[PDB]
């Protein structure tokens, strides 16, 4: 039994906050990954979006005798954290709970990371409940916070700044973000990879057309944070940490550079990365930055290219976990 | 006056490049930690090196350090470079008035170099003024002990000559000297040949460079 | 970002006239530090002169200049001033405006020269030095100027390598110095080497092309 | 109705010199009555009020202290060189990489790559979860100031006495000469939270050669990040027919973790009324760990004739009481002090009874009515507390039923054993 801890605040407050928790489970063989279904015995209202079938290009490597053979094909996965637009943003109002997983994989095995997001009211209704994923049971524990006004962060009770203007103590908090595909008809407002390129590039990249955004939750509970929100200091912070740690923040053995075709029907290579063996470390899921219409990739045993300074064959991860410093008061 | 005196010993013998050096600064009274070290390159402005007797100033290389006991402090430099060959001062700021020191100048010890001598005749623009001036340059030599001598048609001339010397270079640790023999047009039109001789320890034979009129 | 301080207002004054020095500072909060003036004679040690606090209600001076020097500041323009009473011959030095940290001085400016003498300004004369191989050298003579200093550059100052500006010599109220430059024989007289001389007091600006 | 609760009368046959050692968070109140040696009935008041110590420290902003987590990864390649490919640790905030370029033998080789001297084994140590934990400042210079006020006869003079200054008048001189300080230059003050919570003092704060675990290893300077090196060495652990993993036998805990572990081994300090700017840090030390040496001297040429014409008249009356006479409860007395024939007059009022005086309060009275509060502790059941000046007291008093960081020295003769347990 794994443990997914939810830190519950003393009050609901302004209504629009969500609780979030997550746990990384033990390795399962690859052949079992396509069968994985999240089950819930919990007394909450599961959003059905994530358990539908979702098309991915599977990209894999084998030793050959540069010394690699890669290949790819299109498959359907279910239960992954591909959250539709507005679902997280309006979950406090709809009273919907999002439960989904990401995959961190080597060639032969995957560690699912289960994410649970939902309304703060769940803390009134629920002390503990169970999720299942394949053969693993997950104990969700809702636990009331030691603090009076904030959250337990690095063993310290902390409340961040709230005002919209400019004016403190500084505490480093966890941020968890989910990639959302969202197109507009006209212009470049949703061209997410262009935002990264302005932050970390010298010269002009021609074709990074992916349209979407990240939706993030800060700490154990917060209102959703949209990335990018141009004049928000927290958005700026998350983007900068993404730009320097594109596979998130926290033995794996690097083998070499690999390329491949995504989707597999492409005549030439559209993706690159670094093949590895040993313990999976980063998530193995992302989207090509080059296509407006998302091309989703699952690349077990390969760290797909996420360096924003590169122009071609790069990706954005489906989920991203890191840390940002927040100004506020320790109490 | 009842002020504190900061004894800074000048006239430090030259030291080789890349070695470790240490300059001392003695005080007439214990100031305990209120000591600052400064660096004044030749021609440039002073520069704060170390404050608080142990704290490096911003923009100072990591090869600098300072310490000291009661009224006896030191400044240590490890891995000498040709740049940091200048004058160093120590200032106490414990009790008013905040006084400075005397100053200690370093000297990098390099290999002996031969001087690049050159002579220049008076220009046509200077002849309009009524006087003449012969210039003789001696650049990029070591050590600083050098001698110059002027010859007019073989005869010795040791009056009306104005010469100056430059400090040690911050790039190759060499010295230079410029001598100028000033005369009038009435006297310049009487003689034909002018010679500029130099005597340096790099060669017992004096180097000669002359020109005719 | 970067800290930059420049002095101005110096020159030559008669022995018994007044003079006010200015100093413009930038790159830091001027209204949060103590300011101070420190002068240094020709080839002598440093000498603290005055000190002012943030607003300007507390000013420290030396026991020598009893009411002769007056330090002031303007936080609106980030400027430091030093008004001087009728001076004497013992005040001829170079004055620096420093950022006093209640003790040590952590930043020094360029420094301006103040001369207190009964002499008159004299205009310099720039004379080129033509050769008379492998590495040719050229000269530029600045004769008969007063007072110090002068500025000598080569081709708008983009010849810092191989340059040698020599200290001037005083000959009965008339200075004179010379500069030496070294360029390869393939550049001269293939390219136009120009000597630039500037004298602030006499408002002199001479650019001479060195030709055989 | 007056009572013998006067101040210490001092005949001015010789000069009056005094030495003081004021604590850091202490305010002194020394008052006497200087007597003319030619007339017993000619006395002038002398009051000396010294405030607390104000510490002014010109500091250098070191920046923010960062806390991170240790992580190690290994990257293996069969052909090529180590300086040919990229690694995920090279793009982190702080990273140190040691690679075994061209050192591919056969005992450390995996089941793949049957080659010798052609592979590459890179090892990367990086730090993640970088979050600020405190702010650090470095002391450049120190300055101590105290505000002093004197009251001699009818004259009143105040000044902020520095170390290089003295309050000098025609008859009184107050100088500040020495200061024993807990702080000294080149010290590093670290504030974990806000200013009022205090901080810690570090002497060996690393500046040039910082290592992971030292105080000040990871710093968030305004120019950018300043990452340290590691305290340890790398090694390649490998088995037969397995990919060579990379080990690091060194320090894993960060500088903040070790500081939290041995926090009790560092010097602590508190601050009160802090004022920090881009160049200074002013505060009053409440721990009373600093001592100031003050020299006061009053000449005997006081000219008692000039300081006697039109003295300062003071009338008072007790108007309110609140508290208890028990030793520990305390009481608060309200006095209506009326100052006449003087614009401003610095004195002090005491809450006295038939025998003793259980409290005092120094105030600079203005011409007219003045409300003065006096705190007191002690007294008996039938104690009728009254307001009192030097000698004159109020007409009536009040009775009750059922430290402050001030020092009072008026030279009054205290009651003996007759006032103990009665
Ligand atoms: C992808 O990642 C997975 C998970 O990280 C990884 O598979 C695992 O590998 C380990 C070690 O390689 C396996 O561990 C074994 O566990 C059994 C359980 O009883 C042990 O008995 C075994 O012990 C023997 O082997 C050791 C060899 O060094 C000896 O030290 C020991 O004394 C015993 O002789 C053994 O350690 C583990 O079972 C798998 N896990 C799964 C989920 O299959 C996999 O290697 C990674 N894939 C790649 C291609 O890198
Ligand atoms: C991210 O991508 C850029 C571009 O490929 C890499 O930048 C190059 O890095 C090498 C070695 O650090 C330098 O010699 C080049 O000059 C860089 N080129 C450019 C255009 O910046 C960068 O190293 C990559 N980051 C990684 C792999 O972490
Ligand atoms: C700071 O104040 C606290 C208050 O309880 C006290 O315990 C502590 O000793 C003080 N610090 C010092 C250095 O005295």
């Amino acid at each position: 039994t794994g443990e997914l801890k939810i830190e519950c605040p003393h009050t609901i407050g302004l209504g629009q906050g969500l609780v979030i928790g997550s746990v990384e489970l033990p390795p399962v063989p690859l052949t079992q990954v396509e069968s994985l279904k999240l089950e819930s015995s919990c007394n909450f209202d599961l959003h059905t979006s994530t358990s539908s079938q979702q098309p991915f290009t599977k990209w894999t490597w084998e030793m050959k005798s540069t010394s690699f053979q890669t290949k790819s094909s299109e498959i359907n996965l279910r239960g992954l954290c591909l959250v539709p637009p507005l679902v997280i943003e309006t979950a406090a109002r709809t009273r919907k709970t999002i439960a989904c997983f990401d995959l961190s994989c080597n060639q032969t095995a995957c560690q699912p990371t289960v994410f649970l997001i939902g309304p703060i009211q769940t803390c009134i209704t629920t002390k503990s409940c169970l999720l299942g994923l394949g053969d693993q049971r997950i104990q969700v524990n809702y636990e009331k916070t030691y603090c009076v006004s904030g959250q337990l962060v690095e063993g310290v009770c902390f409340n961040p700044v709230h005002t919209m203007a400019l004016s403190y103590d500084i505490v480093t908090v966890m941020v968890r973000c989910f990639l959302i595909a969202k197109k507009v008809s006209t212009g470049d407002s949703m061209k997410l990879e262009k935002s990264f390129e302005t932050l970390v590039q010298k010269t002009s990249c021609t074709g990074n057309g992916f349209q979407g955004y990240y939706i993030c939750l800060v700490g154990s509970s917060s209102e959703p944070l949209y990335i990018p929100t141009l004049d928000d200091y927290r958005s700026a912070e998350v983007l900068s940490r993404m730009a320097f740690a594109p596979h998130g923040e926290d033995a794996m053995r690097i083998i070499g550079k690999v390329t491949g075709k995504a989707p597999s029907t492409e005549s030439s290579d559209t993706i690159q990365g670094v093949a590895f063996s040993g313990n999976p470390l980063y998530t193995s899921t992302g989207v090509l930055t080059a296509k407006d219409d998302p091309v989703y990739i699952w690349a077990p045993g390969i760290i797909m290219e996420g360096n924003h300074s590169v122009c071609d064959k790069k990706t954005l991860p489906l989920t991203w976990t890191g840390f940002i410093p927040l100004p506020g008061e320790i109490e | 006056t009842g002020d504190i005196v900061m004894t800074q010993s000048p006239a430090f013998p030259p030291v080789s490049l890349g070695d470790t050096v240490t300059i001392t600064c003695q005080a007439s009274q214990s100031v305990y930690k209120n000591l600052a070290w400064y660096q004044q390159k030749p021609g440039k402005s002073p520069r704060l090196l170390i404050f608080g007797m142990s704290s490096l100033a911003d923009g100072v290389p990591s090869r600098f350090s300072a310490s000291g006991s009661d009224k006896q402090y030191s400044l240590k430099i490890r891995g000498l470079q040709p740049e940091d060959a200048a004058i160093y001062y120590c200032q106490q700021h414990y009790i008013a008035p905040y006084t400075f020191g005397a100053g200690t100048r370093l000297e990098i010890k390099r290999t002996d170099a031969a001087p690049t001598v050159s002579i220049f005749p008076p220009s046509s623009e200077q002849l309009t003024s009524g006087g003449a001036s012969v210039v003789c340059f001696l650049n990029n030599f070591y050590p600083k002990d050098i001698n110059v001598k002027w010859k007019i048609d073989g005869s010795e001339r040791q009056n009306g000559v104005l010469n100056s010397w430059t400090d040690q270079d911050s790039k190759d640790s060499t010295y230079s000297m410029s001598s100028t023999l000033t005369l009038t047009k009435d006297e310049y039109e009487r003689h034909n040949s002018y010679t500029c001789e130099a005597t340096h320890k790099t060669s017992t034979s004096p180097i000669v460079k002359s020109f005719n009129r | 970002g970067q800290v930059q301080m420049k002095e101005s207002g110096g020159g030559l004054v008669q022995p018994g006239k007044s003079l006010k020095l200015s100093c413009a500072a930038s790159g830091f909060t001027f209204s949060d530090f103590w300011m101070s003036w420190v002068r240094q004679p020709s080839g002598k040690g440093l000498e603290w002169v005055a000190r002012i606090n943030t607003n300007g209600d507390t000013t420290h001076y030396t026991d020598d200049m009893k009411g002769r020097f007056t330090i002031s500041r303007d936080n609106a323009k980030t400027t430091l001033y030093l008004e001087m009473s009728p001076l004497k011959s013992e005040d001829t030095a170079m004055y620096y405006c420093t950022r006093d940290r209640l003790g040590p001085f952590d930043y020094w400016g360029q420094g301006t020269t103040v001369t207190v003498s009964s002499a008159t300004t004299k205009g310099p004369s720039v004379y080129p030095l033509a050769p008379g191989n492998s590495m040719v050298t050229l000269g530029c003579l600045v004769k008969g100027y007063f007072p110090e200093p002068v500025t000598v550059t080569w081709n708008s100052g983009s010849l810092s390598s191989g340059v040698h500006t020599f200290p001037a010599v005083l000959q009965s109220d008339l200075y004179t110095l010379s500069s030496s430059v070294t360029v390869p024989s393939s550049t001269w007289p293939s390219q136009t080497v120009t000597c630039n001389v500037a004298h602030p007091a006499s408002s002199t600006k001479v650019d001479k092309k060195i030709v055989p | 109705t007056d009572t013998a609760h006067g101040s210490g009368i001092i005949p001015m046959r010789t000069d009056l010199e005094l030495d003081f050692s004021l604590p850091s968070s202490a305010s002194y109140t020394y008052r006497r009555q200087l007597q003319n040696p030619a007339n017993e009935q000619e006395k002038i008041p002398f009051h000396l009020q010294i405030s607390k110590q104000v510490i002014h420290a010109e500091i250098q902003h070191l920046g923010h202290w960062m806390d991170g987590t240790f992580n190690l990864k290994t990257a293996f390649h069969c052909y090529g060189s180590c300086e040919k490919y990229a690694y995920p640790w090279q793009t982190a905030g702080c990273f140190i990489e040691k690679d075994y370029e061209y050192e591919s033998g056969w005992g450390c080789n995996p089941p793949d790559c049957p080659g010798v001297g052609t592979g590459c084994t890179a090892c990367g140590v990086y730090l993640d979860k970088l979050k600020s934990v405190g702010k650090a400042f470095k002391i450049v210079s120190l300055r101590y100031t105290r505000k002093a006020c004197i009251q001699l006869g009818t004259e009143q003079t105040c000044k902020s006495v520095d170390s290089n200054d003295c309050l000098v008048t025609t008859s009184v001189k107050v100088c500040l000469i020495g200061t024993v300080s807990k702080f000294q230059p080149s010290d590093t003050l670290l504030f974990l939270g806000p200013l009022e919570q205090g901080g810690l003092i570090f002497k060996q704060w690393c500046t040039t050669t910082c290592q992971f675990g030292d105080p000040g290893d990871i710093m968030s300077t305004p120019v950018g990040m300043k990452c340290p090196e590691l305290n340890g060495s790398f090694r390649k652990k490998c088995a037969f027919a397995t990919t060579p993993v990379c080990q690091f036998d060194g320090n894993t805990l960060s500088g903040y973790k070790r500081m939290i572990a041995t926090k009790d081994s560092f010097q602590s300090f508190n601050v009160t009324e802090p004022h920090i700017s881009a160049s200074s840090l002013e505060w009053i030390d409440p721990d009373s760990s600093l001592r100031d040496h003050i020299n006061v001297i009053v000449g005997r040429d006081l000219s008692f004739q000039d300081l006697s014409e039109t003295p300062c008249q003071v009338d008072l009356a007790t108007t309110s009481i609140d508290g208890a006479w028990g030793s520990g409860v305390g009481f608060n007395l309200v006095c209506s002090v009326s100052l006449t024939e003087c614009s401003t007059f610095l004195t002090s009022i005491k809450a006295c009874d038939s025998a003793m005086c259980y409290g005092s309060t120094t105030a600079n009275l203005l011409r007219g009515q003045n409300t003065v509060h006096i705190v007191g502790k002690g007294g008996h059941s039938g104690s009728k507390f009254m307001c009192c000046h030097d000698t004159k007291c109020s007409s009536t008093g009040l009775v009750a039923a059922a430290d402050s960081d001030k020092i009072f020295d008026d030279g009054a003769p205290e009651c003996g054993i007759s006032c103990w347990f009665t």
